[PDB]
DNA sequence: CACAGTGACTCAGCAG
DNA sequence: GCTGCTGAGTCACTGT
């Protein structure tokens, strides 16, 4: 049992924890409707949704920033990558333009 | 009392030179708002870190996207020019081959 | 109002 | 024990 399910409990929210976090807008309203909840139950709720929620994006967020830099890491290489092919053609260009206009001087 | 950047600069050592009138419960505080700066500090410096990545990397990889792209447009127009002139050239090729 | 994204702080916990 | 680090949860915002 969590701290979160114990506090809950302490306060006599009927609901489990999870589907405070997880329940979408609309089917937590509607869970919470007929509910004669006083301000404390209240809180706790909206703190225990509030911070489940908050948790995952703090996740997602760091993972983000750690996938983009993996990204801009390969990024970095394709550049690298396609500049030398751009090189190699601009190499293979200016040998053909130079050697015809060798040949007619 | 004490302030926060004076602790944290302090060793250990040092901390035990400053038990000036404390109880034994109030060093474990003392030494645990030490650790607690210094996580700070710990914290802190990897976001510097971090961020000084990125930044870094961007403006490196900003870089070489002009880069490639001017590489890649002056190419474009080279090779343009490039195959006019050659078309030219197998002009006079069948030309030349017309006469006797 | 709702919720997601984010810098800063915090602490647990691991490695050395 | 301490140090430095890092994942993770929480706060306090800002933005849609």
């Amino acid at each position: 049992l969590t701290r979160d399910e114990l506090r809950a409990k302490a306060l006599h929210i009927p609901f489990p924890v999870e589907k405070i976090i997880n329940l979408p807008v609309v089917d937590f309203n509607e869970m919470m409707s007929k509910e004669q909840f006083n301000e404390a139950q209240l809180a706790l709720i909206r703190d225990i949704r509030r911070r489940g929620k908050n948790k995952v994006a703090a996740q997602n967020c760091r993972k983000r920033k750690l996938e983009n830099i993996v990204e801009l890491e390969q990024d970095l290489d394709h550049l690298k990558d396609e500049k030398e092919k751009l090189l190699k053609e601009k190499g293979e260009n200016d040998k053909s333009l130079h050697l015809l206009k060798k040949q007619l001087s | 009392s004490l302030t926060d950047e004076e602790l944290v600069t302090m060793s250990v050592r040092e901390l035990n030179q400053h038990l000036r009138g404390l109880s034994k419960e109030e060093i474990v505080q003392l030494k645990q708002r030490r650790r607690t700066l210094k996580n700070r500090g710990y914290a802190a410096s990897c976001r510097v870190k971090r961020v000084t990545q990125k930044e870094e990397l961007e403006k490196q990889k900003a870089e070489l996207q002009q880069e490639v792209e001017k590489l890649a447009s002056e190419n474009a127009s080279m090779k343009l020019e490039l195959d006019a002139l050659r078309s030219k050239y197998e002009a006079l090729q069948t030309f030349a081959r017309t006469v006797a």
